[PDB]
């Protein structure tokens, strides 16, 4: 469960984000594909080379998400249920995938938001994807 | 993997009663059922809406033993599981797309369908050199992924 | 979330366990020392030989537990409340560890219930043991 | 680790930029506020009740410094962690009595302070060849427990 203080850092967090959680969400999948191969298993129709538009794209989605989610924070469950059907009944991707996404987000993050990548935030920012990929994996059975 | 003598000793001694045709089928059904996800690669199998849908669907019961051929083939080469799966590791990655954390969840499958079936011979230092097996398996199955 | 056959199919697989539950409970544990013995790590204070008394009645304990969770299976976070603090702000085992766990009760499980550990059983049962260790690990961070 | 020749390269020019002192003692203390569970085997370095408690103990501090060192002296020999993390390994197991799976936690952890300081110079082929290392390190690191 996101505390009060959870919720501060990371609608301040993604606050920052901003402009780029486009630019971000694709270059955490560029991470996620280059660090966990076994990832790219569910990309097998995409170009996953370093620019491809078909990644960018999909980043920015990814990340539309994410603020969505920010946005409803108090209701995650049912902001993302859509997402969590999808991920759930058609992908069927596996549980442990969105730890490793996680990661890569984390690490985007960290890359880019030098002055907020703060112990506290971190924790914040770790234990919020936590909760979407929680939402996101629910529905698996 | 590193396997006691008595493990292999053990693992192989329990394998020699195995029927791979039931097993085999039983394995990859019960994946099926308790981990609806891995469906995803056998929507070509049919109707598996149903435990029984599944359990009894013939295309299932199929690829499972060919799955318990390979497998079990691997415990003749113990010694180099990776050499052995070579071609399968590439196949499942390349051609398949199979996420090798699928390789995972069947080994623990298989360790429970062997439980069912032997009982009390299948005893908790029986279990320990199986799970050995089932790791190494994963572990050599994923090896070739890129 | 557990359906209304997941229920019916863990009372019907728990009630047949009957008076064996810590018997069952003892062995489930000694098939993970051996198994996976990373979760030694968390029981250095006890006697882990074949046939200790201290895992004996270790198992007893996590069984009992176990029916307890069965009995208020519609409201298991408040049962097992308790528990959660425990585990979370005590114990502080690696929620990893309840996976191992987990499994080797389930092992267990069907190797005593040849006749009910049936696919839609042994479906339900790790469904219920994975929201036991959902709750038991929610009050984590 | 089977790192390429430019992954040894790359983890290794950016090595030789991280102060050591710091990174550690910032990699630790990030463990420990991230996941408060790992406080568990640190009860005797005081407080650790907040984040600046945390990050600002001396002893954390002090701690972060031998485990980067140890980590450093890993990274001069990547073709034998095992030999290297074997002493050490036995300590943590039959000393410490610290579940392996922290070693995991540390060396995500640590990526994501290596990222938050190189910035920009942390690239996608880097930090790959970074988690290669750091799962090299924690799997040397839980070898020989048992
Ligand atoms: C926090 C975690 C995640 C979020 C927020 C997320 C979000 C999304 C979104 C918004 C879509 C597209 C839906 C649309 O087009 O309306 C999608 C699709 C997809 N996701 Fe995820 N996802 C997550 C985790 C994952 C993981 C871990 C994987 C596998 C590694 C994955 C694989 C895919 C794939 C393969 C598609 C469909 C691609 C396409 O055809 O364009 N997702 N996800
Ligand atoms: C011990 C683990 C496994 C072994 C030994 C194994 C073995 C095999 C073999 C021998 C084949 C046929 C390829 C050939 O020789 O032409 C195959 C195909 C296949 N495998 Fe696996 N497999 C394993 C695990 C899995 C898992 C866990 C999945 C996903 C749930 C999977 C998905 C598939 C699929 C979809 C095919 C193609 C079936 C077809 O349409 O012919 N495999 N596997
Ligand atoms: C669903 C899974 C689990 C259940 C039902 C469970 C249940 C229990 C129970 C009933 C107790 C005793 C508390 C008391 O006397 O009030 C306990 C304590 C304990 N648990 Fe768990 N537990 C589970 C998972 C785990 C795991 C996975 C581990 C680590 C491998 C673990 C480690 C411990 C330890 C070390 C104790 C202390 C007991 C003693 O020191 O005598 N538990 N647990
Ligand atoms: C990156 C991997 C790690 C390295 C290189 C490492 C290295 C070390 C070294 C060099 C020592 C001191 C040796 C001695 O006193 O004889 C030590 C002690 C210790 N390590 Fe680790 N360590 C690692 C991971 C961890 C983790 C993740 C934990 C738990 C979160 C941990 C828990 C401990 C504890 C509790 C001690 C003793 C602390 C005390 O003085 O009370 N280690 N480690």
């Amino acid at each position: 469960v996101l505390s009060p203080a959870d919720k501060t850092n990371v609608k301040a967090a993604w606050g920052k984000v901003g402009a780029h959680a486009g630019e971000y969400g694709a270059e955490a999948l560029e991470r996620m594909f280059l660090s966990f191969p076994t990832t790219k298993t569910y990309f097998p129709h995409f170009d996953l080379s370093h620019g491809s538009a078909q990644v960018k794209g999909h980043g920015k989605k990814v990340a539309d998400a994410l603020t969505n989610a920010v946005a409803h924070v108090d209701d995650m469950p049912n902001a993302l249920s859509a997402l969590s059907d999808l991920h759930a009944h058609k992908l069927r991707v596996d549980p442990v995938n969105f730890k490793l996404l996680s990661h890569c987000l984390l690490v985007t993050l960290a890359a880019h938001l030098p002055a907020e990548f703060t112990p506290a935030v971190h924790a914040s920012l770790d234990k919020f994807l936590a909760s979407v990929s929680t939402v996101l994996t629910s529905k698996y059975r | 993997v590193h396997l006691t003598p008595e493990e292999k000793s053990a693992v192989t001694a329990l394998w020699g009663k195995v029927n791979v045709d039931e097993v085999g089928g039983e394995a990859l059904g019960r994946l099926l059922v308790v981990y609806p996800w891995t469906q995803r690669f056998f929507e070509s199998f049919g109707d598996l809406s149903t435990p029984d849908a599944v359990m009894g669907n013939p295309k299932v019961k199929a690829h499972g033993k060919k799955v318990l051929g390979a497998f079990s083939d691997g415990l003749a080469h113990l010694d180099n599981l990776k050499g052995t799966f070579a071609t399968l590791s590439e196949l499942h990655c390349d051609k398949l797309h199979v996420d090798p954390e699928n390789f995972r969840l069947l080994g623990n499958v298989l360790v429970c369908v062997l439980a069912h079936h032997f009982g009390k011979e299948f005893t908790p230092p029986v279990q320990a050199a199986y799970q050995k097996v089932v790791a190494g398996v994963a572990n050599a199955l994923a090896h070739k992924y890129h």
